[PDB]
């Protein structure tokens, strides 16, 4: 990756 | 079912949503703990039952708040209804969030009126096509106290599962349906709420807000439990109880 394209939690229960 | 006595104004007046006309999404309810903390949403399907997401972890210690809860006149006509029994779908997968649905049987029937009524359930064979403009509602986060901001509504399109997989890949199961990625998004606090689409004039529950972008990005589609795939289980449960 490279920039803010790496969300860690990219997914989560809503 | 699926017809508000007080018509919603779809242009508006969830991230990037708008305030609903007060009382215009009857079936929308707020699930709160005893302390009064709203933690998920749900939809009334008749006067005695609420349908919500399994991952929400609802118990009989929680209460269902129906009415003009926090929405435009705010603290308005509302009914706090306690829960008598919780029916989690045994096929719920706590890891993939597949089959995200739970039924709540109230101990006390909700009193229906202009501002409280039921959403329509689809038949299992119903076809809700990709591209269809549907609406999702809730008090959930407006950006990833959250006293709910005021009830919001957002118009968004359904996606096909293959188009949804371009973003989410293998996390997408048959029992899920995605919508959005169009400038709006459901978000934390909106789970268990409804994704409704109009079929012949009746708003019908096509999805149950389930999961999505941790960020509630408005260009990533949300994922909802596909009610068409779970409705047979819903019918059996109601007939049995």
């Amino acid at each position: 990756i490279v920039n803010g394209e790496e969300a860690v939690p990219g997914s989560w229960p809503w | 079912c699926g017809v508000p006595a007080i018509q919603p104004v779809l242009s508006g007046l969830i991230v990037n949503g708008e305030e609903a006309v007060p009382g215009s999404w009857p079936w929308q309810v707020s699930l709160q703990d005893k302390t009064g903390f709203h933690f998920c949403g749900g939809s009334l399907i008749n006067e005695n039952w609420v349908v919500t997401a399994a991952h929400c972890g609802v118990t009989t210690s929680d209460v269902v708040v129906a009415g003009e809860f926090d929405q435009g006149s705010s603290s308005e006509k509302i009914q706090k209804l306690k829960i008598a029994k919780v029916f989690k779908n045994s096929k719920y997968n706590s890891l993939t969030i597949n089959n995200d649905i739970t039924l709540l049987k109230l101990s006390t029937a909700a009193s229906f009126s202009q501002t409280v009524s039921a959403v329509c359930l689809p038949s299992a064979s119903d076809d809700f096509a990709a591209g269809t403009t549907c609406v999702t509602t809730g008090w959930g986060l407006t950006r990833y106290a959250n006293t709910p901001d005021r009830l919001q509504q957002a118009s968004l399109p359904l996606l096909s599962n293959t188009n949804c997989k371009k973003y989410w890949g293998t996390k997408i199961k048959d029992a899920m349906i995605c919508a959005g990625a169009s400038g709006v998004s459901s978000c934390m606090g909106d789970s268990g709420g409804p994704l409704v689409c109009k079929k012949n004039g009746a708003w019908t529950l096509v999805g149950i807000v389930s999961w999505g972008s941790s960020t509630c990005s408005t260009s990533t589609p949300g994922v909802y439990a596909r009610v068409t795939a779970l409705v047979n289980w819903v019918q059996q449960t109601l007939a049995a109880n």
